[PDB]
């Protein structure tokens, strides 16, 4: 409480969850994080994290629906995008792809 | 006169 | 009015008109429906202080214009961005 | 040897941009045409002498990349000088 | 022209450019030392020769006509010259985009472009209204630039407006807020202040 109010997470790991990941927005960390919820063991999330560590149309439908659920899902948003351009780098890439604006009208 | 009254 | 009817008058013109914009809703319209017809520095600022500054009368005096408002204004201020940019 | 030219010119159109954004902020607290034009001759140049150099006898010049990073300065300043001309010089003293 | 008349082809072309009439029968056939590792060869190492030779009207169609032709090395030094030659005498634009579909090359060649150039961008942008267009961003973040940069991007604009400022607060402020149209509140209570 003391530490919302002046602006953790281990008592955390030990909505809310949803905020501090919004936060958070490494690699080792994200790993860490990955793990406590394993043992924990909302599932949106889980899925990015899967697939960040990393079928691939349901993790980007849950994200998509966690966007929904707001710059913290914007940034998450865009590092989807980043990473589903680093793994082009036809059909079924056009499937998926079904400043931002600016970044899809050149992608196409 | 007209133009310094208008940036008035 | 006379300077219009007369590229650097023009400039000096709408110049003028921002002045007045500035100085004064119906007014700021006809200004912005000017400018689109129109369609450097300075001109960019005033544009700019024109998208700071920015009902039925006003609404009705657009719709003779075109013969939705506000947002062909911030495509018109794109544009001449744009053009700043460019140049 | 006009590629050292163009060189100088890159340099003090430059600091030339630079003096006028600098002015700029000093008042909120002349280029022409003539300039944007220059940087278009000068690109022309380097493409001429980019082309000269890789038919030479003995073989291709060494400086390929060296023009073509010059190239690309070129290409800024003529955007940035083409920006300031085209309306961004009179908006200098407004907040952005 | 009287003790020429395959092979008194190729001499009267030799002869006639130590030029209109010399490439014309050039092409429409099919300094010594040059000579010799051009006939060792054996349209590329010709006009190539050629060029080199003048290096000038000649050279430069020779060279432009051959690349034009032919379209790691040789497409290089080809490149160069004729954007070279073109930016002396577009070009920018066609190269670039021919490239993309040597990349520390490339950021050489626009090293040199960089006003000609930035008017070459606008048109492409213009027209257009990934590699290629992270290199012109590192290009430019190497007033005059943050413009630059903005028209490019056309985020990356805002960004570095933004630092740029971290008369010239109010331009910054009022671009940053007619191009986001949270931001725009901050924007305008820092103006305000």
């Amino acid at each position: 409480l003391k530490d919302r109010y002046e602006g953790s997470e281990v008592q955390n790991l030990l909505d809310l969850a949803e905020m501090a990941i919004v936060t958070s927005l490494v690699q080792n960390n994200e790993l860490k994080t990955l793990r406590e919820i394993l043992n924990e063991f909302v599932s949106i999330n889980v899925f990015e994290v899967y697939l960040k560590l990393v079928q691939e149309t349901i993790d980007s439908l849950i994200s998509g629906m966690k966007i929904f659920y707001v710059a913290a899902c914007c940034n998450v948003m865009s590092q989807e995008i980043v990473s589903k351009i680093l793994e082009k780098n036809k059909a079924k890439l056009l499937e998926l792809p079904l400043q931002d604006l600016m970044k899809c009208t050149y992608k196409i | 006169d007209w133009v310094e009254q208008l940036i008035l | 009015v006379l300077s219009q009817f007369y590229d650097r008058e023009d400039w000096g013109q709408a110049l003028r008109l921002l002045l007045l914009l500035i100085e004064f809703h119906y007014l700021v319209l006809l200004v912005a429906k000017f400018l689109y017809p129109i369609f450097e520095d300075s001109v960019a600022t005033v544009i700019e202080v024109i998208e700071t500054k920015w009902s039925n009368l006003y609404e009705t005096i657009i719709e003779a214009d075109k013969s939705a408002t506000l947002l062909k204004n911030l495509r018109k201020k794109l544009n001449f961005k744009l053009c700043q940019a460019f140049m | 040897r006009r590629k050292l030219v163009v060189q100088w010119i890159a340099m003090a159109v430059d600091m030339w941009v630079r003096e006028v954004e600098r002015r700029g902020a000093m008042a909120a607290a002349v280029m022409g045409s003539w300039v944007s034009e220059l940087l278009g001759r000068a690109d022309q140049v380097l493409t001429q002498i980019a082309g000269t150099g890789a038919t030479l006898r003995g073989g291709a010049a060494s400086d390929a990349e060296e023009i073509a990073s010059l190239r690309r300065t070129v290409k800024g300043l003529k955007r940035s000088v083409d920006m300031l001309l085209g309306g961004e010089m009179a908006r200098m003293s407004f907040f952005r | 022209e009287n003790v020429e008349c395959e092979v008194q082809e190729f001499m009267f072309a030799m002869t006639l450019f130590s030029f209109d009439q010399s490439y014309e029968i050039f092409q429409l056939h099919d300094i010594w030392k040059d000579l010799l590792c051009t006939f060792t060869v054996p349209h590329s190492a010709f006009y190539y020769q050629l060029s080199l030779l003048f290096d000038q009207e000649f050279a430069l169609k020779c060279i432009s006509k051959s690349a034009e032709y032919s379209l790691q090395d040789f497409k290089e030094k080809q490149h160069i010259h004729y954007l070279n030659l073109l930016i002396h005498f577009e070009v920018l634009d066609v190269l670039r985009l021919g490239h993309e579909c040597r990349t520390n090359f490339l950021q050489l060649l626009l090293q040199e472009d960089i006003d000609f150039f930035s008017t070459l961008l606008r048109l492409c942008n213009a027209h257009s209204d990934k590699i290629v267009d992270s290199i012109l961003s590192q290009n430019l973040r190497s007033c005059f630039k943050k413009l630059y940069c903005f028209r490019m991007l056309n985020a990356a604009a805002e960004v570095l407006y933004q630092y740029i400022l971290m008369i010239r607060k109010r331009k910054c402020y009022l671009m940053v807020i007619n191009v986001l149209s949270v931001t725009l509140t901050d924007l305008r209570d820092e103006l305000r202040g």
